[PDB]
């Protein structure tokens, strides 16, 4: 539902200050980044929300299925 | 008496697989030869 | 009860034939 | 390039190490007066009386940042890209007259003799280079 | 009175403040003499004390709160999962070497990092330090908690 | 029919339902009513008066009597709102006549649509129902 | 980069020029509308693509598209 | 300049034309409707009175009016409550049997089976069981019979209709100028004297002479009838003298400070009435009492038409210090300018006070027979938790309409607010670690103590009984507390509340307030709190310092306040509105309170609420399984969430089946937010085209075209019913649990 409902934006200009922050601190300093961090896209984010919906769709009715039943039957 | 299999295999599977899957392919979507 | 031992070690040894096939397929389709 | 820097006490939105490493751009205006604008990064900065020079880290900033120099009638002002060879040049007006108005010498740039209802399907340029607004 | 953050460098367009934080002349004292950042070292010499130190603490939670904490076996439970961590890290920092990496970055407190992190090889020299020195900081912090009963019944 | 479907007045469970029965308004026996109303019904083991859809008139009122009543509403109802909107295309202004009804041509209008299925039906034959479909809007294919 | 074409069903009526906030469009001469000037994108390497050329675009279905393509650090707007 | 009272006379005329005009009060909106967008942007502009005018003087005129509507609505609720006291009520059964008779107003209506919901909630009557605590105000104002509270509807009908006569008359008749606004020193002088220290000296008045007196003859029990009418205290003075001995001393000790002779009714006794439950009215007349002369003294303070006090633009440009510039200059002329400033303040200091409101009458109850019942507990602290929320949410959302709308570089220059626009980035980025820090340190132990205890290892986890994590600051403040009477605070006798210390305080078998042990799972649930308050800071803050410009949109503050995106481009640059910031955080505040409202709910059943043995061995509604069940996941699911959901689940057939209703229309309305969270406008524009060839094919098609709703719309609606859906099921849940245990 993060996916599913936050948009790009908000997660962009958040990891900019992510960015500077990186950027601006000492020992952390010495290392950084070869790809440029940004925030997922509009058709990515659909993607990950939807993956992890289904998944948590599948994996609490399965879990529920198979002990619902197997709990009182064996 | 082969269930010593498990204790090579399971941590292989956990630890040894991925860091050498991540190692070789963090160090492949970074090279700017291939 | 199970498989003996020496089955076990024949099958890990035959699944190294599909693991060098698989290999030289999934290679080759890179390119 | 030639202007004072505005007066403000530096902000955390200022440049980052993009400017020294790829890219860096530049505004530069003359103001006839001292006076308080809003810097893109956030903040109150104070322009000079004459000519000014404000570093900032994208080009879309200058022209936010002189299309409020709208607002106090300047229209002077000028962008320049400026790269880590020290080489700058000038974009933004980059014909002199701002693009709104025309000024001949102006060539088309893709340019599509036709209406947009009047490309081709994109099964008729699969497995080609082209796209179906290509041309 | 007076002010107290500034633009850094006198100059406010960088994304920059001097703050007490940021450049205070005791920060700034002890930032740049970090074994990161202390000029004279070479980059094994930076890279084995900054092993040293990691070692010694990360010998800690590994031992006084893992699986094995109340058993007999709890400290040197602890410097195999703090040996292993160091190793983890090492590779880490192999991998970052690698990869043919970014440059450091100077900063407010630092106005010159060193030349030991611009290029691959001294990454590659200080992962190598760091690893004998993580292991051998697990190792002294190992011997001194196993020990610190007979360490204190000498007095 | 089927799966156990006896009677209400003979099924034993029913007869249970209908000696604890709540009453629905202030009248004192209306569970009574209530009971001695579905007592005509056909009931399941449960006691609950079961309805029978498929269209036979021993049980026209269970689904046909009221799907008759409500077509005929709704026919009244859509009608009134296709001849209201069609009075009020030519009158100048007809936007806002949306938000802000003209009583003087909606209620003749809504007085007029008793006989809504013999409009329709002049409609029809007319060829006044429908439009075209090259006369109104498609997207491209 | 991303791509911004014209098409001939344009007016001249500069509006997508004005909305530009990277300085991508600018109006060229022309003989084909009344205004007698087209819209033209020749620093389509500085276009975000935030598209709000097409919103300022008033002729019935767009003389002026963009198509998003490449993605580069101007055309995701990075300041870093 | 003086502050005077200046009225443009009739500057509107009262007429019905405009009420013919729907959308009269914007220029794009009066042209008329094209499209069904119109039909929603004539409710989304109607109180954006920046969009209506220009002139601040007539905004200013528009809002003082408004208020006044708002005050009758109000009014008219109020007296409603009362009125339904006063007509369809047990009240009268209430007052003589206050522990085993229900609380009930609002008798249903008998239609479709609906009576039902006339439960026996004792008394000899039937109705719906009341969780508001109306019987408590009114058994605390000392109201013995239906008659008065008659009288209070009809007074307060009466004052409702000359607040809506008041909010005619200063927008048509007499209506003030821009300057009787901007007297800010005027206001607050008033407000502190009269509308806050006048008012609490007269409600203790009101507590002296007829709460109070009537309150200690119920608590010595004698008879509803028997208590005699409240002006006979004043009449017949041996009355009172017969109940508070210093009254016969009359008014000179007060003049001539003998204030000891007032000892009787003037208290500092500190806990609990133990017949009641309640606090002492002595205690609280004495309260306002106090708090009346600190007000009144208090609203002295500020510079008006005679020379002396202060100037608050005065005061606030002093307070400048080396590293904050400026200080606080300019930000008088940020809220003297702009009404949307003022609404932020107000509005996010106003619901702090009532998060603390709701924190101090669970743990001081002041109403007689209030903490007994545990529905009214629950549902008072529950029901102003969530109004401190909303207006929270409310405070961040007009500091970000400020930012955009009213916000001045030239006044702002160096100052505070300057400055911390000037680092946002560094606030911003700490603000996220923290957020990152705050969760896996408090659900990642949750879940650590999960994979434990699923993992055969309870020895491993954060418990009381394992690792521990004990609340060792907490603990010693309680200490601190207990210990006040006779030490710090000697001339109490009991603590401030039972809830730090002082034993088991009983009514009626149950407990009124014990004390509230904190271990590890307090540990953990505080910083659960800490963590989803400091998201929500996280969102509404950063919403607020990126409202006009960020790194990636440069010129936000030309698009507006409440705009959807800025295209595709940039990546993607959709919710960078501070509306949408404050969008994404209205579900972090639903997130954050209903943990609040979870952990208060089960910390009272477990560890509080409960009856006493006649030994004095308390016995807890849920036996006290919080310390070992609320520090995993699957206790919060198992013991919590199914064990309790056991009383609106099996509600139907019952009195409580409205419960059931609701709890499941909750859970439809909340699921049906989805689909407008989860959505776009595009997928639903083009559904309507072909709806719309439909009805072109049928000669059906309306002039008024029909559109999908907005991007920000269909964020709005999704907000809304995620919400809706989420409190009326926390709210069923908890009303059907608490009317059956407690
Ligand atoms: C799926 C593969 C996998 C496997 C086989 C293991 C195996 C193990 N985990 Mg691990 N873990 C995994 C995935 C896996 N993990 C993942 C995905 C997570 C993330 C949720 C964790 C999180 C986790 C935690 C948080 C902890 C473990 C711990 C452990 C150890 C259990 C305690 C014990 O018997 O050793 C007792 C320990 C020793 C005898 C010393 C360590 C010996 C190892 C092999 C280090 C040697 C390195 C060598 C110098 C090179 C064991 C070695 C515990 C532990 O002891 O870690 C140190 C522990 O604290 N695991
Ligand atoms: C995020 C919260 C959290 C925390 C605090 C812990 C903590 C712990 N887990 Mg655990 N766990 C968690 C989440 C968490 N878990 C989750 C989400 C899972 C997934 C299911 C598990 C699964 C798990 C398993 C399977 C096991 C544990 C175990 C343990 C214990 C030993 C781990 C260890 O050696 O750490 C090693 C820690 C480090 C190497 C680093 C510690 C970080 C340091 C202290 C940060 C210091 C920052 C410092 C203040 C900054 C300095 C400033 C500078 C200027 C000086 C420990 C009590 C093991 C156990 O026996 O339980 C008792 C075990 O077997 N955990
Ligand atoms: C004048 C009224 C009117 C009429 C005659 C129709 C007629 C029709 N609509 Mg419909 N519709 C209307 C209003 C109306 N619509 C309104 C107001 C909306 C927005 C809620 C819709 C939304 C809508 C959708 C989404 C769909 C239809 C569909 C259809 C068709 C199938 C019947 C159906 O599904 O009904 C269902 C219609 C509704 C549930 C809408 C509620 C009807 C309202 C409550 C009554 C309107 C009466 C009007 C306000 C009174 C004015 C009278 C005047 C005197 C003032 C049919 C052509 C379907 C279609 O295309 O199938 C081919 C379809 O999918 N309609
Ligand atoms: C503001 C708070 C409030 C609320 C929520 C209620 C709620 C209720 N009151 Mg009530 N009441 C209130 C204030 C309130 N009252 C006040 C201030 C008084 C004193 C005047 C009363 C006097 C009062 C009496 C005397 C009675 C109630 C009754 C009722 C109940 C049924 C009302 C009903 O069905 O009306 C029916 C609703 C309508 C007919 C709706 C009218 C529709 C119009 C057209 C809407 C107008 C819109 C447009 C501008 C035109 C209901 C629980 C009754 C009680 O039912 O229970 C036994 C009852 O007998 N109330
Ligand atoms: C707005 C507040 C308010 C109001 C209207 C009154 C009103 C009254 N008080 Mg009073 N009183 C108040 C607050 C108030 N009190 C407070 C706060 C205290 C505590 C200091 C007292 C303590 C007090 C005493 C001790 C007496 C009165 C008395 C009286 C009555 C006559 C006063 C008089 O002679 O002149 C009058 C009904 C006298 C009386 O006859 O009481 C009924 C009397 O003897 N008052
Ligand atoms: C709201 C409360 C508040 C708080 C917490 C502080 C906190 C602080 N002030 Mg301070 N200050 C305040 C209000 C406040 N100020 C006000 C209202 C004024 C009047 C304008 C000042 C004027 C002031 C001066 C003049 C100085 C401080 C200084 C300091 C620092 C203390 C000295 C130190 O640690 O070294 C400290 C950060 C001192 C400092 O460190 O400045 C560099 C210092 O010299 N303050
Ligand atoms: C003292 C309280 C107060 C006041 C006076 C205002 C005043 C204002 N707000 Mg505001 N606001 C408040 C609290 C307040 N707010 C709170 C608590 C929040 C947090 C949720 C917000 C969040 C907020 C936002 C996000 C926005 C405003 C805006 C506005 C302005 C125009 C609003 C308008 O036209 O109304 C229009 C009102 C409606 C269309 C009604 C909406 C229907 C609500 C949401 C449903 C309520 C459900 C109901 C209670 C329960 C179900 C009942 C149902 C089944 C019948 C106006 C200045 C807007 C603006 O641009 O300001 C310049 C804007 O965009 N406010
Ligand atoms: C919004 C909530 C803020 C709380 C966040 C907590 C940690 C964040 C700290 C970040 C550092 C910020 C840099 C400050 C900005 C800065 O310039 O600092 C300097 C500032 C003083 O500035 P000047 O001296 O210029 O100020 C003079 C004028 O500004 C007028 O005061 O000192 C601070 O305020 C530090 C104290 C903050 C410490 C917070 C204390 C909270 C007290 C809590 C009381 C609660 C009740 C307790 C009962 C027991
Ligand atoms: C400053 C400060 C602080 C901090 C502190 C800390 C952070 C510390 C750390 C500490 C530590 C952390 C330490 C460490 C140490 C270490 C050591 C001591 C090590 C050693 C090692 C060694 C000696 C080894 C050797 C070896 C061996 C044995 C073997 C072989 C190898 C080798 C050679 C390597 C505080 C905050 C408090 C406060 C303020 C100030
Ligand atoms: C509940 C309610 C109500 C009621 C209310 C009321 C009933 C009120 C009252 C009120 C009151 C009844 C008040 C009063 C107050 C008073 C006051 C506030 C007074 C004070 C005074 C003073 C301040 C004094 C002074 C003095 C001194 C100090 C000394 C010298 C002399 C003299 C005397 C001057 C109504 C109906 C509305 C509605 C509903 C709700
Ligand atoms: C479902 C959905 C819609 C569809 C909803 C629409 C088009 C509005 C809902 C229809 C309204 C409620 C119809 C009102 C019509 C008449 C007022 C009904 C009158 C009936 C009388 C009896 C009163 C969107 O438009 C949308 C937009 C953006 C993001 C998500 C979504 C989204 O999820
Ligand atoms: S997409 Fe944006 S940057 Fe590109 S041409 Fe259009 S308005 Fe300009
Ligand atoms: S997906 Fe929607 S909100 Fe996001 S950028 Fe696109 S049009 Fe805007």
């Amino acid at each position: 539902f993060m996916f599913l409902i936050s948009w790009r934006g908000y997660w962009q200009e958040l990891i900019e200050t992510l960015v500077w922050a990186h950027e601006r601190t000492p020992i952390a300093n010495l290392v950084r980044w070869k790809d440029k961090p940004v925030a997922l896209s509009i058709v990515q984010a659909r993607v990950v929300g939807l993956a992890h919906f289904t998944v948590g769709y599948v994996l609490t009715y399965a879990a529920f299925l198979i002990a619902s039943t197997a709990g009182k039957f064996g | 008496d082969a269930s010593f299999l498990s204790s090579i295999f399971v941590p292989v599977i956990g630890w040894v697989v991925p860091i050498a899957t991540f190692s070789f392919l963090f160090l492949y979507i970074e090279r700017e030869d291939v | 009860s199970s498989i003996s031992d020496t089955q076990v070690y024949i099958a890990l040894v035959v699944a190294l034939i599909p693991g060098l096939l698989a290999w030289r397929l999934a290679t080759e389709l890179y390119k | 390039l030639s202007g004072k820097t505005p007066l403000f006490a530096g902000s955390t939105g200022g440049l980052l190490t993009k400017a020294v490493e790829e890219e860096k751009y530049a505004i530069t205006w003359t103001s006839p007066k001292a006076q308080v604008f809003e810097l893109p990064t956030g903040g109150a900065a104070t322009m000079h009386e004459g000519e000014n020079l404000l570093y900032i880290a994208r080009k879309e900033y200058g022209i936010a940042l002189g299309g409020q120099l709208r607002k106090f009638k300047i229209t002077n002002y000028k962008i320049y890209r400026i790269l880590p060879s020290g080489e700058t040049t000038f974009i933004h007006p980059a014909d002199g007259v701002f693009p709104e108005k025309v000024n001949a010498g102006r060539e088309k740039v893709r340019f599509n003799a036709r209406s947009i209802g009047e490309n081709p399907n994109p099964s008729q340029v699969k497995f080609s280079g082209k796209a179906t607004y290509d041309a | 009175n007076r002010e107290v953050v500034f633009p850094a460098g006198r100059d406010p367009q960088w994304g920059n403040l001097e703050t007490p934080v940021n450049a205070s002349p005791l920060v700034k004292w002890f930032i740049n003499n970090l074994p990161a950042y202390r000029p004279g070292l070479t980059p094994f010499r930076r890279g084995l004390e900054v092993g040293m130190a990691h070692g010694y603490f990360l010998f800690g939670p590994f031992a006084k709160l893992g699986p094995l904490r109340d058993a007999a076996n709890a400290n040197l439970a602890g410097l195999l999962g703090a040996i292993g961590l160091v190793v983890l890290f090492t590779l880490a920092l192999s991998l970052y070497a690698n990869s043919n990496p970014p440059t450091a970055l100077a900063s407010v407190t630092v106005p010159n990092p060193p030349d030991a992190f611009q290029s691959k090889e001294g990454w590659n020299n200080f992962a190598s330090a760091f690893l004998i020195g993580g292991i051998g900081g697990a190792v002294v912090a190992y011997f001194l908690t196993s020990n610190l009963a007979l360490i204190q019944g000498l007095v | 029919l089927g799966a156990d479907l006896t009677p209400c007045a003979e099924n034993p469970a029913f007869q249970a339902l209908a000696k604890n029965a709540r009453n629905t308004t202030a009248d004192p026996q209306s569970g009574q009513k209530r009971f001695e109303r579905y007592s005509q019904a056909l009931c399941g083991p449960e006691g609950y008066p079961h309805l029978i859809v498929d269209g036979r008139l021993d049980r026209a009122g269970d689904f046909l009597i009221p799907s008759i009543l409500f077509l005929y509403i709704a026919g009244w109802i859509g009608w009134v709102g296709r001849a209201y909107l069609q009075a009020i295309k030519k009158d100048s202004d007809t936007e806002q006549k949306e938000i802000q009804l003209d009583l003087g041509i909606a209620l003749p209008i809504i007085a007029t649509g008793f006989a809504w299925p013999a409009a329709a039906v002049k409609e029809l034959l007319s060829g006044e129902l429908t439009a075209k479909d090259s006369e109104i809007t498609v997207s491209p294919r | 980069s991303h791509t911004v074409k014209i098409y001939d069903t344009c007016i001249g009526c500069t509006q997508c020029v004005r909305a530009c906030p990277t300085d991508v469009l600018e109006m060229v001469p022309w003989d084909g509308c009344k205004a007698a000037q087209v819209a033209s994108s020749p620093r389509t390497e500085d276009c975000v693509g935030c598209k709000r050329c097409e919103t300022a675009c008033p002729t019935d279905f767009l003389s002026i598209r963009v198509y998003l393509g490449a993605e580069t650090t101007r055309s995701m707007g990075l300041a870093y | 300049k003086k502050a005077r009272v200046i009225v443009d006379k009739d500057p509107v005329p009262t007429s019905f034309e405009k009420w013919a005009q729907p959308g009269h009060f914007d220029r794009t909106l009066a042209r008329g409707p094209k499209t069904t967008t119109w039909i929603w942007n004539l409710h989304a502009l109607a109180h954006d009175f920046d969009t209506h005018t220009s002139d601040l003087e007539d905004i200013s005129r528009k809002i003082f009016a408004a208020h006044f509507g708002h005050l009758a609505v109000v009014t008219i609720w109020l007296s409603g409550m009362i009125f339904h006291g006063a007509k369809f009520s047990n009240y009268e059964a209430w007052l003589s049997d206050p522990l085993n008779v229900r609380p009930s107003a609002q008798v249903v209506w008998p239609i479709v089976g609906q009576d039902i919901l006339n439960g026996d909630v004792g008394g000899g009557f039937h109705g719906i069981q009341i969780t508001s605590g109306l019987f408590q105000v009114w058994r605390g104002w000392g109201i013995t019979n239906s008659f008065q509270l008659y009288c209070t509807a009809i007074g307060g009908l009466v004052l409702a209709g000359l607040f809506l006569f008041a909010g005619w008359f200063h927008y048509h008749k007499r209506a003030p100028k821009l300057e009787w606004f901007q007297n800010v020193e005027s206001m607050l002088n008033h407000h502190l004297q009269v509308l806050l220290g006048c008012g609490s000296l007269g409600w203790a008045g009101h507590l002296i002479h007829v709460s109070a007196p009537i309150n200690k003859l119920m608590d010595a029990g004698v008879a509803v009838k028997d208590i005699p009418l409240p002006h006979e205290f004043i009449l017949n003075k041996s009355l009172l003298i017969d109940l508070f001995p210093g009254f016969a001393a009359g008014l000179t000790p007060f003049f001539t400070l003998n204030w000891g002779q007032y000892a009787d009714f003037l208290t500092f006794k500190g806990g609990l009435n133990p017949v009641t439950g309640g606090l002492w009215m002595t205690d609280i007349a004495h309260h306002h009492l106090a708090i009346a002369v600190v007000f009144i003294i208090a609203g002295h303070q500020y510079r008006t038409n005679w020379g002396i006090g202060h100037s608050i633009k005065e005061i606030l440009e002093n307070h400048k210090g080396p590293f904050t510039g400026e200080g606080h200059k300019g930000l008088y002329e940020n809220l003297t300018t702009s009404w949307h400033a003022q609404l932020a303040t107000n509005l996010a200091f106003l619901g702090s006070l009532t998060i603390i409101i709701a924190h101090h009458m669970y743990a001081m109850p002041p109403y007689p027979y209030l903490a007994t019942d545990y529905a009214t507990q629950l549902c008072i602290f529950t029901h102003h938790i969530w109004i401190g929320g909303f207006l929270i949410v409310g405070g961040a959302a007009h500091a970000a309409i400020f930012m955009v709308r009213d916000y001045d570089p030239v006044v702002n220059q160096n100052n505070v607010l300057d400055r911390v626009i000037r680092h946002r980035d560094a606030i911003i980025s700490h603000l996220n670690w923290v957020c990152i820090f705050l969760g896996f340190h408090s659900f990642g132990l949750y879940i650590h103590n999960d994979t434990m205890r699923a993992l055969g290892r309870p020895q491993d986890m954060f418990s009381d009984t394992a690792i521990q994590l004990q609340p060792v600051f907490a603990q010693w403040v309680q200490n601190l507390h207990t210990l006040a009477p006779g030490g710090t605070a000697p001339n109490a006798l009991e603590p401030v509340s039972y809830a730090f210390g002082g034993g088991v305080l009983a009514v009626g078998g149950k407990v009124a307030m014990m004390p509230i042990a904190l271990g590890t799972a307090d540990f953990l649930i505080h910083h659960i709190h800490a963590f989803t308050i400091h998201v929500t800071v996280l969102i509404l803050l950063k919403g607020v310092l990126f409202a006009r410009s960020s790194r990636l949109i440069p010129d936000k503050a030309n698009l507006g306040f409440r705009f959807p995106c800025d295209g595709p481009g940039r990546g993607g640059t959709c919710q960078v509105s501070g509306w949408d910031h404050v969008f994404l955080g209205l579900f972090w505040m639903y997130n954050s309170l209903s943990i609040v409202i979870f952990h208060f709910s089960w910390k009272m059943q477990s560890d509080v609420w409960g009856t006493v043995d006649a030994a004095g061995n308390v016995s807890h509604i849920t036996g006290g399984n919080f310390a070992q069940s609320a520090i995993t996941i699957n206790g919060w699911l198992r013991d919590f969430l199914w064990a309790q959901a056991s009383q609106v689940i099996n509600s139907y057939g019952s009195a409580l089946s409205a419960y059931g209703l609701m709890f499941l229309g909750a859970h439809f309305v909340w699921a049906f937010s989805l689909m407008f969270l989860f959505s776009g406008r595009g997928y639903w524009q083009e559904l309507i085209e072909s709806i719309v060839w439909a009805h072109n094919k049928l000669k059906v098609a309306p002039a008024i075209q029909p559109r999908a709703l907005s991007i920000t719309q269909g964020r709005a609606v999704g907000v809304a019913h995620y919400l809706l859906g989420g409190i009326a099921t926390t709210w069923a849940f908890f009303h059907a649990h608490i009317l059956s245990v407690g």
